[PDB]
């Protein structure tokens, strides 16, 4: 069961870019995550798949707005042209054989 | 005369004129996949060479090209007289019409050369 | 695409257990494989209870967690259900029950008996509001 | 009073069958075992072999029962076999496919129904473990199955286990000399007009054969040798229906054409250290191969044999008709292109017919108009006419284009007993030893007898 | 005032070993590469083979010494895995089965045949279809412990490869024969053992026809003595070493295996398939050997009689094999390409007193012995497990008519035990299969180069 | 005669057998069975080569009786030559010389060689 | 007055190439095929070797570009391949592999992580069945076995068909004579300060060449032969850095050590009529193999060897340090033991620098002392730099040991074009044919030609 | 005679004049099967080839024999004083290589003219 860590909060101006990160930790670095996003109730939605190379897999409705990279342990996404609506909880999972452990999220 | 000529030159000139070139011939005898049939091709060549040779050995005639020897000529073989046998054929006509008795003839050069010998030591042995 | 309607007793009094239910729309429930159950509370982050399988019935319940979760097959009339034994009063949460993503990778414990790996999360789809008070 | 004398290195041959070597031209030292044929174990012959035109002499000549072809073929088997046991094998892709249509980008729907996307269980590396893979695969290399099933298999499971061409290696046509051993000799014919038996007025003896290329096909002689004076027809047994008949012709006929679509070769593992190269996807349009063949140039090659055809068999009206049928290995013209295997329909190339008396100018044909034949692509190939081993060819990644030149038919006739008049000569592939005998139709090995005996005056001196 | 002269191409000889070439009549230009002995290569020898009986000499022999008997072994392991090599392997058959009690559209001896059922693979590699196969009580073992599945015997030794039906077996005559300046000397003597001088010694170009058969216990189809009984040993006194016993009269053999038994094409995956027996059309008789009680007494009786001076006023038995494996155990033999096991207990059934009458009137006639025995389908051979051979079966019955050559026999010899002597059948080796053969042949080196004083003297020129 | 009797007259004495010489010389030289035979073909050319490489050096190059200049030694033996030719063959004769065979074969190259060097120089003379 | 005579047996030869064949002593007549470099089949040469020094001759030798080396390079890749072919390969055994960390009984914490103690599934005797197994592999024999793994696999499962060593067979250097055809010489050079080009001044025939060993070897030449006279420098180019430069001592020194462990020969099964061995278990404490060289006797060799390049390499000066590093098959001193194959991680031995001017006398050194070598074992390994080889190498129950010499060193510059003045030497094994170059730099293969013709005032006689 | 395969070498022109019947002695003396079964075949024709060269020229068995054809200055200006006792085969070999061809065809007809008057002389009586 990979434990990712994450700063609890990001500070940023409005009509800027933000870079969220998540941290990956684990004896094995290798497990690939998958990014999703968490609204104000009602249910959460699923953005894109990462995994080795930066295998992008954005599956329904995202523009190509929401890139992302990979730095060692930690991974790096870039989002630009926010909007008001664009404001939510970012979570990044891992998969495995079970045990999905799942990610804190930063709130913004 | 026509030392010079290519391999198997003079095959369908006359019967002496092909005997002035018979160097040209014997020259050119003794001269994975491919390489089982490149072995055996290269083993094929030597007997061939060496069944011919054994034959000259035992008839005395190991070195000579050109060689008599002391058996009689049967008229039963060939009738035709000597003028028209060396200017009115070639070697492919020679070696046909007296194909029948070849096996005959390989036998009396044995027994003539084998009785040129015995003789011979005896005359050796008296001094 | 696919559209998942989930109904049941939102709202508990007595407090002995849940059952829940969630109807699928599209794509059976016996074909493309798997399907997955998902808990949130109010105030903690969200929490994995169980797996199911569409084909071979292979049930991967939380590994941290002991027998507590039950999950039906219901393959006849395209549906699966939810029954969590012995509820607390800390369990108060929505549930969101999920399809997966294809990625067909298939590997053997034995011979002629093969299963998919798990993959990431990806319909999702509304909540029912529970509040568990007595 | 006559004595036998003994003559050595006379010039008397006889008929014998022997075993011959290999020979090539020291073309490219480069390259890592490519070549199929092994043209790097044959010997060079010589920048200029020697050559004598013997005269006086005739010779008789039976190229049907000739022992050059049949040992030729002995070898290319051999070279066949060896050059395929380094190489991996198509069982594990003997798995239930989920075969569908092709899909298109944006950018024909009656030839598109030719190629069919098809999916399978792939074994990875590691063997316990399978992941779905794609590739695309041919409609004549798939059977359905099973009746009313959207699920088919390679037709060649069935029948044996069977393997792929390795990358590694190319057979393109490398002419190939086979040289004989010491103390034989190959005669070779001169007579422009010698058809395939006959005495032979200006035979030469050679030390061994020139350039003779090995090209495999059914029904047209590919890149062959041009004759000199005219075009010859040789038969075993003109009356005889069911023997081949083969045509040589002594002007050019040139086909050129491709295959028009740049495809990327996918790599595709399905198990431990095997891997295959199968079509990854189609980039643009769909369309068929396609060949051409000039109308002016045909004819006018076919008018001329259309005479030649009336000499054996007068007063008889000359037409020639398309194949009879049945399977696709002897109906359509097989041939080797760069690697990949054709099959093109040659019906719109036997459809005419003959006449003896009449007018057969060229300007009544207009010019520039070119003969389209379709081409149908299969990688799974079985040959020598038996249901024995594959040859799986791989993709080409890109475009391929080979020109070649048409050299002879392989005509054979009806031989209607109750039917009078007309004659209809029909193409066939009866046996493919006949795409050789072409080649070898003016050589004979033969074994010389360097002993010669006769009488002379001569006699041997005896010591006293 | 003796000189030094040479003689070439004298008769004179010394022993040597080289190596030799098949050689056998072209009788069938048919059938390709169908004999598995490869009789095409085979050069035809001569129509009337040119002899030379040499007198006013002696030569010695000895063939347990002998090259050509190794060499001739050295041959048969190649020429048989040279067969094999293109053939299917049955590899994936090894899986698990379910046989049960055969039904019989005789209660005591129909359990020899087991009808079993197996998971096979198909055309395809993912799906399986059920299959179903008769396999001997022999080839099957009962897997673990209180079970109701069997499996085969050689899955856990060695992959196991099957003789191709397209390849016969059958013993064609063969001649082995030395290259050119080499020759073969054949002893005459009829009575003529191993080891000693030969008073009648002939060179010939090669050996006759010689039949490789495979056999453990009695020789089959072989060349027959002239004088008499003839018994060859190296060391009598040395019980561990075998006796073979050469006989100069025949004896009728009759084995058949009765039963009509479909021969099923069963596929076991892609081009991988094998053949298996089908069913049973009929009632289930165990197969069996017939032998003539007075052609068997009188052969018995009068190996006793010359057994009895190397061994003086000792009696002499005959007794059955000890047993163990039951592969030296039985006779073993092939018969259309199906090899039997046969228990040879009715054979060796007797006691031989060397005073006594023994008149052959007493002995009632048409009487015969019948020698119950079963069919393995699945040999190791060689008396080492490191191969393995699948015999496919032959549909309808089938039968085989020969006759006896020599008795392979071993004696016991107990150190305490004085007066009656055991003598036990056993084939410690094969290659006593082929030495009683090669008993009148020697692989010797011609050596043309000769020298002797004499008188002469090579004259020099001046 | 017509040879074809291998071996012939081996019994016979060493003095009867200087008349059978011939059926010797004559019948010398004249896929795993494909190899064997291979093996077989080229042992018969060694073994031809061998002894036509010891009659050229020592001169009897097709001589098949032959006499040379080195002289006999009456260690090796005393035996008469009535006692040679008429009481024993060829095959105990080659056995009982055969420890000195070796130094016999070295005499002969010898003694051939300056028959060479010497007939040069006289033929040197005109 | 002059006529042309002929001479036959004359000593002259001329340069050529030509095919040879082994010889070795019949020492053991038993162990049948237990050698893999089959001396059984080579001939014995000669209890005494006809060796004979030839005068006033001078010949060039240059074994830059000998075939007598590359017919043995190629002997090598055939007499391997020969003895695998009929051995069991390991493909059943690439299946998913559960590793975890070795435990050790009650009796080094940061050592211990060497080996790994791996379960998986293995098939048992029928094919439905499989049975859990365990077994014992390297570290450097596994990897992370891509994304979503907790799990090992073998490291050649992707890369060929990786097959298994019979244990039944032993590869230890037996020493074998290359040897020559009739009328084909060998010559030996015996100047003591020859190096790799120039001519000889005591060229001396031989029948065939003496002893030589097949030693593989990466950085140090081992049980080799002594140099006579003194340390020999030989190299193609000494200016060019990217050619190796060998150094052949006349002094050895001894590199002896072990795998200090008993390991249990476990007998496994996987499929029907296959078994492989491996490590069973641990009985004691897990030590690192150290492979131990004098301080001395290393110390004062490299003296030498550094004053000798001075000559070569005047005003410069000259050190040595460890190797590039990278792939682990050429940074290390990898060597043969028992069986074992070892990869010894050679950087303390070239831990020092030479000056021109100095003291380095052996008071100075301490006696005693050693220099410790790391070394891991690698039990799977791919030989010749190609991507078809395996040679598992099965574990020899009980602990192993080996005594060998030091010979020779295989070295390499780096020649900065910009660096002036210090200059780096390090050990590479550059090419696998420079281990048998240095046992073959004295010898070349000759034809001899014995036909010579010369004027002479002889005249032949003519018969009249 | 106690001398080897070839020795006298670098000796003089003559030295070796007596030094060739050693080395004619030494003429014709699985993956190891293969290739010793190759330089078998290899010998045997390395002395064949010697073998009939000898044969063509009636030096059958000669070791030394004259011959009728006659030396040209053009091949070589040094004297027999100067050719028999200052140099070795080594450069003897190397100087005349270009013309090696011409004289074994000139040998070669020379010895075939030997015997076609040869037989015509035997065949007057
Ligand atoms: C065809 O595909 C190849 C390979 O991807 C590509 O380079 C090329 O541009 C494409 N088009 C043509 C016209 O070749
Ligand atoms: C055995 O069955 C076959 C197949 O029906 C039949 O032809 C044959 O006659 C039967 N044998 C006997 C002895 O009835």
């Amino acid at each position: 069961q990979p434990v990712v860590t994450q700063s609890p909060s990001a500070s940023a101006s409005l009509g800027a870019s933000v870079k969220l990160t998540c941290t990956l930790g684990s004896g094995n670095t290798n497990y690939a995550i998958a990014w999703h996003q968490q609204q104000e109730g009602k249910a959460p939605r699923f953005l894109m798949r990462v995994e080795s190379g930066g295998s992008h897999s954005k599956g329904d409705g995202i523009p190509h707005r929401f890139s992302g990279s990979s730095s060692g342990a930690e991974r790096y996404l870039t989002i630009s042209n926010l909007q008001s609506e664009d404001e939510a909880d970012y979570f990044c999972q891992t998969w495995t054989t079970g045990t999905h452990v799942f990610g804190v999220g930063t709130k913004l | 005369g026509a030392v010079f000529l290519g391999f198997l030159g003079a095959a369908g000139s006359t019967m002496g004129a092909a005997s002035n070139t018979l160097t040209v011939q014997a020259r050119q005898l003794l001269s994975g996949v491919w390489g089982f049939k490149q072995l055996q091709a290269r083993v094929l060549a030597i007997e061939r060479y060496l069944e011919v040779q054994q034959l000259l050995g035992i008839w005395g005639c190991s070195g000579k090209l050109i060689c008599c020897t002391n058996v009689p000529w049967n008229s039963t073989w060939s009738n035709r007289t000597q003028e028209d046998i060396w200017n009115n054929m070639t070697w492919m006509e020679w070696e046909r019409e007296i194909g029948n008795y070849t096996h005959t003839i390989y036998s009396l050069l044995e027994e003539s050369q084998f009785q040129q010998e015995i003789n011979e030591k005896d005359l050796l042995a008296l001094d | 695409q696919v559209q998942l309607q989930e109904s049941g007793p939102g709202l508990v009094r007595p407090s002995e257990t849940l059952s829940l239910t969630c109807t699928v729309s599209g794509g059976s429930i016996s074909d493309r494989y798997y399907w997955n159950w998902i808990r949130q509370r109010p105030g903690k982050p969200l929490e994995w209870l169980g797996n199911i399988y569409g084909f071979s019935e292979r049930t991967y319940h939380n590994p941290s967690f002991k027998s507590r979760v039950t999950i039906s097959k219901d393959t006849s009339k395209n549906q699966f259900f939810l029954s969590l034994s012995s509820v607390t009063a800390a369990d108060t949460a929505v549930y969101y029950c999920v399809r997966d993503r294809l990625l067909e990778e298939y590997y053997e414990e034995d011979y002629d008996n093969w299963y998919r790996v798990f993959d990431a999360l990806e319909v999702w789809g509304r909540g029912l509001l529970v509040t568990v008070s007595s | 009073n006559l004595w036998v004398t003994v003559y050595y290195g006379v010039p008397v041959w006889k008929e014998a069958k022997t075993t011959l070597f290999c020979a090539s031209d020291a073309k490219a030292y480069e390259k890592e075992v490519h070549n199929v044929w092994a043209t790097h174990a044959c010997v060079p012959t010589d920048p200029n072999p020697q050559e004598m035109v013997l005269e006086n002499v005739t010779e008789n000549f039976n190229m049907w029962k000739n022992d050059m072809v049949d040992q030729m073929h002995e070898d290319v088997i051999s070279l066949w076999d060896q050059s395929l046991k380094p190489c991996v094998k198509l069982t594990p892709l003997c798995v239930t496919l989920n075969c569908t249509n092709t899909t298109v980008s944006n950018g024909s729907n009656a030839n598109f129904e030719e190629m069919k996307n098809c999916s399978f269980n792939a074994t990875t590396e590691i063997k316990d473990k399978k992941k779905n893979e794609y590739a695309l695969f041919y409609k004549l290399d798939i059977v359905p199955l099973n009746n009313s099933s959207g699920k088919y298999r390679l037709i060649n499971c069935n029948t044996s286990a069977c393997t792929q061409i390795c990358p590694k290696v190319t057979f393109e046509p490398i002419p190939i000399h086979y040289c004989a051993p010491a103390g034989y000799a190959i005669l070779k014919c001169n007579n422009k007009t010698f058809n395939g038996t006959g005495p032979c007025n200006n035979v030469s003896t050679v030390q061994c054969t020139h350039g003779i290329k090995p090209v495999v096909s059914t029904q047209l002689l590919l890149n062959g040798s041009l004759a000199e004076k005219e075009i010859i027809i040789r038969s075993e047994n003109l009356t005889n229906n069911a023997k081949t008949i083969i045509v040589h012709l002594n002007e050019s006929v040139g086909i050129v054409c491709t295959r028009p679509s740049n495809m990327t070769r996918k790599s595709i593992r399905i198990g431990p250290g095997q891997t295959f190269y199968a079509l990854g996807d189609i980039i643009g349009d769909i369309r068929q191969p396609h060949c051409n063949i000039s109308k002016q140039n045909w004819n006018r090659t076919l008018q001329q044999v259309g005479r030649k055809l009336a000499e054996h068999f007068p007063n008889r009206n000359i037409t020639f008709n398309h194949s009879s049928g049945g399977d696709l290995e002897i109906t359509t013209h097989s041939f080797n292109c760069r690697g990949e295997f054709f099959y093109c329909n040659t019906s719109g190339l036997f459809n005419g017919t003959y006449h003896p008396n009449g007018t057969y100018n060229e300007t009544a044909v207009n010019s520039s108009d070119t003969i389209t034949l379709q081409c149908r692509i299969k990688q799974i190939i079985n040959m020598w006419q038996e249901v024995g081993r594959c040859m799986y060819a791989p993709p080409i990644a890109g475009n391929i284009t080979c020109n070649s030149n048409i050299t002879g038919l392989l005509l054979t006739r009806d031989g209607g007993i109750n039917q009078t008049g007309e004659e209809i000569f029909r193409p066939g592939g009866g046996d493919m030893r006949d795409n050789w005998r072409s080649e070898l139709y003016k050589y004979k090995v033969v074994e010389i007898k360097p002993l010669g005996i006769a009488p002379t005056k001569c006699k041997r001196r005896v010591v006293e």
